């Protein structure tokens, strides 16, 4: 806690820096995000897999704010703390630094929360931050921010009466006592399903993301892609299954059919997209639906498989966003028909595009492949029909992926030259992490 | 009865409050679960977590046994 | 042909250089008006919806129809998984009070 | 010229990688993962249950 | 009462002086006497809040017990306590 | 013995001394009255009983006295505060009526006097409209009070007649559809008087309701009126004044919802938070903090408006008031649209603040920056504090 | 010589159904297995109670 | 608590149902008397009387809307027409009566059809409300352009479903819900028993669904 | 790129001027009438709160449906010389 | 690029005859790309000749009420009556003008002057009294000497 | 190699099972304290301050 407060105060020192010394401004802004990465590394070195299912427990008196660490939260924290410095490497204004610092603080605080009211309070404290981020004056879209903010607020407002009702029912808001009291599982279950089906892109209420993640700049795009959807999955795992199992069971056909139709329609809709950024936007929907079905399956190893898939997407998809952002910034447009002959023009960049495309398509020597194998193992053990439905449409995503890749990469050379040292460095952590987790993730 | 269950809950809280061990023994890895006559075992959270950890240990032991028997079958 | 640098580094902005300075905007494309109109229309395609004959027919037969198909398939899979584990009828949302969550302490 | 961000980037990411390697190759097997904790304890149980199975034959 | 109430008050006074200089276009650190006075004010005010919590809790236990709602003594310590939490 | 009634005699003596002192100060060619203001604050302090609500109202008024500079308006505000404080002590409908009408007359006079510029005419028209509707509401209250006096033959506030007393109490808070007078007042009157109105009479009426009011009915349909109408209007009105007017209508509807399900602790805390926000609102000189008011009104998590709406929702669920809770949630959602609009209008804009020329250099920095320190409040707030 | 028009409604529907039938055969196989199994159970129930 | 193997609450359920939970020393509610007209309104054995006793509430909204529109039209009248007092009155009253009668007809149709389905099916559920809402929307929607004749029945049926869910289904699902004293199925937790239910001066809109929820009054 | 505003400028401005060559009266009268109606008949809904929820929601939907918006309110009666 | 004449303001000079509500003709010089009302303020018209825009995110925009003769009707940029901006314009008609409406009533904020606007003649349209906030109102009387151009700022607040 | 086992020994020395178990017990104890307190506080009657019968146990003095 003390260390965390020290980082919190140290990050705020950015505003106190006079703008005259830009060099030190960049150094301080980057280092402030560097530190938590090492801190989470130190935590992982401190964790015990032979110890309790929860470790490093701390409570701030009667102020709720229960913080504890499982494997899922620690892994998500590690992935986020890897992602954020790259986002910092793509910003040029102090306001962006402050917004992303607050966003990272909120994400980290929510990632290890153990109070449902605490999760409610801490999660959506960044909604105004996203609103200011997405609808920036020169290049953003106000409509996308309006959409996403309204969707999130609708979810939270639906959830809140359920949260306070179970609080009054059990007299507290701690998960480890909420999980131990009898409760009216149904109402809280509807609240949780609504919120985490809005957060994770699930049909029908998922339409904010395609506009939002495209209107946002590169850093915010990577943040939204790799973080806030996983807040939904960790939300399920940490709260809904431990608290209300009967609702989870009675809704399982509904959740499964909704996830399946979401995956199918998103996969089919993607082929008709005409912009690379929108193509990348629809890509994440199938992954999130697969994660949700894997979580809801609970067959053999569902939590671990879901965590693996969440890590895999938060690793690979930001690379797609990095390539998209580089191409747009050094091209001033995102429209596909202006992309051609990229391999001869951007050899290393196009090679990375190929590699991360394969990563999206679940191919061996990549963490996504093992992730989807484990998720389909969990799904299959529940039933084989759902596993077949996931297996049958594997071709349909790779269809649009390969079509877009070949269309923009091969052909007549026209456009930007290859990537720069900064861009290759930004690409680097995702490549190394994906290789490491696709060769020997465990030991 | 209500008073019987109140007394049992108080005794369980007492027992778990004063509980410890040494010689490199990792707690939450106990050798035995505690037998009980309690409907909906979640009525006593301490016993619930004890049994949870025991069940986890047993599951991972089953996995290890599966690996060993797979090796012997391959041989 | 400009000189945006000194012989010892020191990037010069070259504000008053006659030559056109190489910059971040150097490799920008020249937009095609028809392409821009097409992309605006496709990004603002929402104004083209209408309850015609074709749209309604397609929406009911495919969207809602396959929604129903997947729902019924999920129900079938759930019930078959229940029957393949030795369990009695289970209470789905709105299925009258019945057995939920088979106990770990019972052999079925 | 070295860019402004290169040393800090290298330091942070290399430090994380070094910590990862040290975690995977220096933490105790039981501390690293549970799967090591259960192998010696399950081996003996399998050993003593094999003869139980054989006597059941 | 909470342990870190006065520190929270001093931090509030720090931000108070910062934004006072903001509202007048001055550098955040100018006029430090305002910073000190605000720190003192916040410290005393939040100490008063911490004491008032205890006052209200004692009032609550007194009222609840007077109405006839008698408590086992174990949870009375949740209310009959000037805890330095 | 009159020995127990000294403080009222003190009030009378102090008012007489203030009258003579103000008369004498005016013969000197003085042009400012900060001494009179501090003396009035001291007299307010002395005449205040030891109740928490009494001191809260007293201090709230004390800060408000820095925003006026005319002796007569100071006197009117003093007398209005007297009426409010004694309304917190009104155990009968006679004193209740007298306090309401004194406050109404003071409000009308204060709105009328302080006008300047071409805005004066519209202020006069709105004030006269409020006076006429207040007169008719007062006549209604007197009529039904007389009917109750006949039926009961006593001073008990019970029976079917109390329904109209409830209606009259609603009218003073701008309870929609008896809300439009508030909108008209928001339309023209200067910011200081509207700053007064949003806080004091509402506080005193809530306290008197909490202390000496009961009825055998509901107000839920009026709560629906207030919530829905305020939300839709604040969404649809481009004028900032009417935007905040309909926001106030929605907030008073929320307060009424809290009232109907009892649990006055959340009512009290939300009223305090909203009064703090209104105090921060009407004395703004920089526009950067203006969005903080919106996020403290839109129920955004990290600041006090969210928790103030949150315990209200908690108590509404404590009685399972599903209907009004869902309505409140939907109206809370609808608030966010125009609150984000406010944010856009006064956050994503170039920073500019005019400098003072006649001295008085940003004469309200202290109260502004103090009210800003509401992000630190939820620490003490989250615990069972106000109860 | 292309008009860029959506396919024929009836033809599109028929070919969609053809694709679904060809590429979701395990669903029908499992469902028909269940139907045959329940028919066997129904005949057993009918004959066993007489 | 949190392991990748499984979820423990998924396998930790009761083997035997619990009895009733003792909440207070006195276990009877206290409440004000309901007017008998609304008691007759809940009566559903006779559809005709149900609709008859339900109509005036429904038509009151139409009266209000008609008065609103008529007054708004008045505040725009020319001086030349406002002096024909009889004609003014007939026009505004016609507007008001048309709106009120339409509302009354809609409500009577809803109530009659709802009670009809209730008697026909011999049981009570949300399906009767769905039929009533669909019929009301169709009757309201007949003769208008054609995104409407489907939408309006959907709106009315969804409103009826929400009404059932809010007014009846949820409180019945939570008839045992308690915010005070010992927690049900968890009376081992040592919570003291209050002598009496918490007395609350709740409004007429806030009424206790169960004798053991709280005490209403002053 | 910029989309075009549909229709003719002249026709659209004329439509913008439809039913606006009229003096605005005082809002006082509407306010007084609303207050009078509330003071006079709101007690009719006193018995309403006990009513079954289905009927109350039907009434709410009807009341919402039949509402007419005060802003931009116009009638053919505003520009005719006789009934 | 050759002997092209040097850029002078004459090539973008626009002249419009504007007649006040007292019937006094006035010569005004306008510039391409700027609104008519901005130049009107730049000429010295009294503050009473202007009013805030009644739209969203545009309330800092001033305007004046003028009459457009028949010929120049087509030079007024089109606005959707169904649009939110169109709704703001209709509120402006509803409130400011009342029974001062004429089929030539228009708003100068939507007049972007160009080559064709050279020689165009318009006059000022009468308005009803109005009030926006404390610091900017209209009594209904055009008795003032203060120049709208003399206001340091446009405070929507 | 020796570095790796040095790190392992450092970890094993530093870590303590009983400290973590005491932290866990403290967490549960504090949480149960707070839950009990909140549940007790919830027994919240609410009547006007003039309600003598509903507050016959309140020692209140009136100056009327």
């Amino acid at each position: 806690m003390f260390i965390s407060v020290l980082l919190i105060l140290f990050a705020l020192c950015v505003t106190l820096i006079p703008e005259a010394h830009y060099h030190m401004v960049r150094v301080w802004s980057f280092v402030a995000t560097i530190i938590p990465m090492w801190v989470v590394t130190w935590m992982w070195w401190n964790f015990d897999a032979s110890g309790h299912g929860l470790q490093m427990l701390v409570i701030l008196g009667r102020s709720h704010l229960a913080f504890g660490i499982d494997g899922v939260a620690l892994s998500l924290m590690l992935l986020t703390t890897v992602l954020f410095p790259i986002c910092m490497m793509l910003l040029r204004t102090v306001a962006g630094f402050m917004t992303f610092i607050l966003l990272e603080v909120l994400v980290l605080s929510a990632l290890c929360v153990l109070d449902l009211l605490g999760f409610y309070i801490l999660f959506e404290a960044s909604l105004i931050l996203l609103f200011l981020l997405i609808g920036r004056a020169p290049y953003g879209s106000l409509e996308a921010a309006y959409k996403i903010v309204l969707y999130t607020m609708a979810g939270s407002l639906v959830l809140l009466p359920t949260l306070f009702m179970i609080y009054s029912e059990c007299g507290t808001t701690n998960v480890l006592y909420m999980t131990c009291a009898y409760n009216h599982q149904t109402v809280l279950g509807w609240g949780l399903l609504a919120v985490l089906a809005v957060k994770i892109p699930l049909m029908p209420v998922h339409l904010w993301l395609p506009e939002a993640h495209v209107a946002a700049p590169t850093a915010g795009s990577v943040l939204l892609a790799g973080v806030l959807l996983k807040l939904g999955g960790i939300g399920f795992l940490r709260f809904m299954l431990p608290v209300v199992p009967e609702f989870c069971v009675s809704v399982f056909p509904l959740v499964s059919t909704l996830c399946l139709v979401s995956f199918l329609f998103s996969t089919l809709s993607t082929l008709r997209q005409i912009d690379l950024k929108k193509i990348v936007a629809y890509s994440s929907i199938a992954h999130m639906s697969m994660v949700t079905l894997a979580i809801f399956s609970q067959s053999e190893f569902s939590a671990y498989s879901s965590s693996f898939l969440m890590i895999a997407h938060g690793l690979i998809s930001p690379a797609l966003f990095l390539i998209v952002g580089i191409l747009y910034d050094r091209a001033h447009t995102k429209f596909i028909l202006y992309f051609s002959g990229l391999g001869a023009s951007m050899p290393i960049g196009s090679t990375l595009f190929f590699l991360f495309t394969l990563g999206n398509l679940a191919f061996p020597l990549f963490p996504n492949f093992i992730a989807e194998v484990l998720c389909m193992v969990s799904i299959f053990a529940v039933h084989e029909l759902l596993a077949y439905v996931f297996c049958v449409c594997q071709v349909l995503g790779a269809a649009y992926g390969f079509w877009a890749f070949n269309r923009v990469v091969h052909g007549l050379p026209r456009g930007p030259a290859d990537v720069t040292r900064t861009e290759f460095h930004t690409v680097l952590p995702l490549l190394i992490g994906a290789v490491w987790l696709g060769i020997k993730p465990m030991a | 009865s209500v008073e019987e269950r109140q007394s049992f809950h108080d005794k369980v809280n007492d027992v778990f409050k004063n509980l410890t061990g040494e010689a490199g023994k990792r707690w939450a890895r106990p050798d035995e679960p505690i037998l009980h006559t309690l409907n909906d075992e979640k009525e006593e959270p301490h016993i619930f977590f004890h049994n949870t950890n025991y069940r986890t240990s047993r599951k991972y032991i089953n996995v290890e046994k599966t690996k060993i028997l797979r090796e012997q079958a391959l041989e | 042909e400009a000189k945006q640098f000194t012989p010892d580094g020191k990037y010069m902005p070259g504000i008053f250089s006659k030559a056109k300075p190489l910059d971040r905007s150097t490799q920008w494309v020249h937009k095609n008006p028809y392409i821009e109109a097409w992309y605006y229309r496709r990004d603002h395609f929402e104004n083209e919806f209408v309850w015609n004959y074709r749209t309604t027919i397609e929406a009911l037969w495919f969207l809602g129809g396959f929604t129903a198909a997947a729902y019924a398939l999920s129900v079938f899979a759930f019930r078959q998984a229940d029957r393949r584990s030795g369990y009695p009828k289970r209470q789905i949302l709105g299925d009258e009070p019945a057995m939920v969550l088979p106990d770990e302490r019972q052999f079925y | 010229k070295t860019l402004w961000w290169e040393p800090y980037w290298y330091a942070g990411f290399g430090g994380m990688g070094v910590g990862v390697y040290l975690i995977y190759h220096a933490k105790p097997l039981e501390a690293l993962d549970i799967k090591y904790w259960a192998a010696p304890r399950a081996a003996k149980e399998l050993e003593t249950e094999m003869r139980m199975l054989d006597k059941l034959n | 009462g909470w342990a870190y109430s006065g520190e929270w008050g001093m931090l509030a006074g720090f931000c108070f002086g910062t934004l006072k200089n903001v509202q007048e276009g001055k550098a955040w650190f100018r006029r430090p006497y305002i910073h000190g006075a605000g720190m003192i004010a916040g410290y005393y005010l939040f100490k008063a809040a911490a004491d008032w919590e205890d006052e209200a809790l004692k009032r609550i236990i007194t009222r609840y017990e007077r109405k006839g709602y008698a408590i086992p003594e174990d949870r009375k310590e949740l209310f009959a306590a000037n805890q330095y939490k | 013995x009159x020995x127990x009634x000294m403080i009222e005699l003190d009030l009378c003596f102090g008012l007489l001394l203030l009258i003579l002192f103000g008369l004498l100060s005016l013969r000197n060619g003085h042009v400012s009255l900060a001494h009179i203001r501090f003396i009035c604050q001291c007299w307010l302090v002395m005449i205040t009983p030891l109740e928490v609500q009494d001191f809260a109202l007293c201090i709230l008024t004390v800060v408000l006295l820095q925003s006026f500079h005319s002796f007569e308006a100071l006197l009117f505000l003093l007398l209005a505060y007297i009426g409010q404080l004694y309304m917190m002590h009104s155990c009968n409908l006679v004193s209740f009526y007298v306090c309401l009408e004194a406050q109404t007359l003071c409000v009308v006079v204060l709105c009328g006097l302080l006008a300047r510029g071409a805005s004066t005419s519209f202020s006069v028209e709105a004030a006269l409209k409020f006076l006429l509707l207040s007169a008719m509401v007062s006549g209604m209250a007197l009529f039904w009070f007389s009917a109750m006096y006949q039926r009961t033959g006593s001073l008990d506030m019970v029976g079917q007649e109390t329904f109209w007393i409830l209606l009259v109490m609603l009218f003073k808070l701008g309870v929609a559809p008896m809300h439009m007078w508030s909108v008209d007042l928001y339309g023209s009157i200067p910011k200081s008087l509207l700053l007064y109105l949003s806080t004091a009479p509402k506080l005193s009426l809530f306290t008197f309701w909490a202390s000496s009011w009961h009825h055998d009915f509901s107000v839920g349909v009026f709560i629906l009126f207030s919530m829905f109408i305020g939300s839709i209007g604040a969404y649809g009105q481009p004028a900032l004044r009417s935007l905040f007017a309909y926001s106030t209508i929605n907030e008073i509807g929320l307060l009424l919802l809290a009232v109907e399900t009892a649990g006055f602790h959340t009512l009290y805390q939300h009223l305090g938070i909203y009064i703090i926000t209104q105090l921060l609102l009407w004395n703004l000189t920089d526009k950067r903090l203006f969005a903080l008011c919106a996020v403290s009104l839109a129920g955004l998590p990290p600041f006090a408006g969210f928790f103030g709406k949150a315990w209200i929702f908690w108590h509404a669920m404590s009685v399972q008031a599903f209907s009004l809770l869902a309505a409140a949630l939907f109206c809370t959602l609808l608030s966010l649209v125009y609150y984000l609009r406010v944010i856009r209008l006064f956050w994503t804009a170039p920073v500019h603040t005019a400098a003072s020329f006649t001295g008085a250099p940003n004469q309200t920095t202290l109260t502004s920056a103090c009210a800003v320190a509401l992000a630190f409040a939820p620490v003490m707030l989250v615990k069972p504090f106000v109860i | 010589n292309y008009n860029f028009e959506p396919m024929g409604m009836g033809s599109l529907f028929i070919r969609t159904m053809v694709m679904v039938g060809v590429f979701f055969f395990p669903v029908f196989i499992m469902i028909n297995d269940d139907y045959k199994y329940t028919s066997f159970l129904d005949k057993v129930a009918a004959a066993k109670a007489a | 608590v949190f392991s990748g193997a499984f979820n423990t609450p998924s396998s930790t359920t009761a083997r035997e149902p619990y009895a009733k939970t003792k909440s207070s020393e006195a276990e009877y509610g206290v409440d004000t008397p309901v007017p008998a007209s609304a008691l007759k309104a809940a009566d559903k054995h006779d559809a005709l009387a149900y609709a008859v006793a339900n109509a005036p509430l429904i038509g009151l909204a139409g009266l209000a809307a008609g008065a609103q529109e008529a007054y708004m039209t008045f505040e725009r009248l020319p001086p030349t027409l406002s002096r024909q007092h009889f004609k003014q009155a007939q026009l505004l009253l016609g507007i008001i009566g048309k709106k009120t009668a339409y509302a009354t007809l809609l409500g009577a149709v809803f109530s009659f059809t709802d009670a009809t389905v209730e008697n026909m099916r011999g049981k009570h559920d949300m399906t009767s409300g769905m039929v009533a809402g669909a019929v009301t929307g169709f009757l309201f929607g007949m003769g208008r352009p054609m995104p409407q004749p489907v939408a309006w029945p959907l709106a009315f049926a969804g409103a009826a479903v929400a009404a059932d869910f809010i007014g009846e289904l949820m409180p019945k699902y939570m008839k045992d819900y308690r915010i005070y004293g010992p927690v049900v199925h968890r009376e081992n937790w040592g919570d003291p028993v209050p002598p009496r239910p918490p007395i609350l001066d709740t409004g007429a809109a806030v009424r206790p669904s169960d004798p053991g929820q709280f005490w209403r009054g002053y | 790129y910029k989309p075009e505003v549909p229709g003719n400028t002249v026709d659209n401005w004329t439509e913008l001027r439809a039913s606006w060559n009229k003096e605005r009266a005082s809002s006082l009268g509407t306010n007084y009438y609303l207050n009078v109606a509330v003071m006079g008949f709101a007690y009719w809904l006193n018995e309403a709160y006990y009513f079954p929820p289905r009927t109350l929601y039907v009434g709410a939907l009807v009341f919402f449906a039949l509402y007419v918006r005060k802003a931009y309110f116009s009638t053919p009666y505003a520009f005719k010389h006789e009934y | 690029h050759g002997p092209a004449q040097t850029p002078t303001v004459f090539d973008k000079l626009v002249e419009v005859t504007v007649v006040d509500m007292n019937g006094i003709r006035h010569r005004v010089r306008g510039l391409q790309g700027q609104s008519l009302a901005q130049a009107l303020v730049e000429y010295g018209f009294p503050d009473t000749y202007f009013f805030p825009n009644m739209g969203f995110y545009t309330q800092h925009i001033v305007d004046a009420h003028v009459f457009v003769p028949k010929e120049f009707w087509g030079k007024v940029q089109n606005v959707d009556p169904e649009s939110d901006d169109g709704l703001a314009v209709k509120r402006m008609f509803r409130d400011i003008v009342q029974d001062y409406q004429r089929d030539t009533s228009f708003f100068a904020s939507y007049i972007t002057l160009g080559a064709e606007h050279n020689g165009m003649t318009v006059g000022i349209g009468p308005i009803k009294p109005w009030i926006l906030h404390s610091e900017w109102a209209f009594a209904g009387v055009h008795d003032s000497r203060n120049k709208q151009f003399d206001k340091p700022t446009v405070e929507i607040w | 190699a020796y570095i790796l086992d040095f790190l392992s020994y450092m970890w094993e020395k530093n870590n303590d099972d009983s400290a973590s178990y005491k932290e866990w017990q403290d967490f549960l104890d504090v949480a149960e304290k707070d839950r009990r307190r909140d549940r007790i506080i919830a027994w919240r009657e609410r009547t006007m301050y003039d309600d003598y019968a509903a507050n016959a146990e309140e020692p209140i003095i009136y100056k009327r």
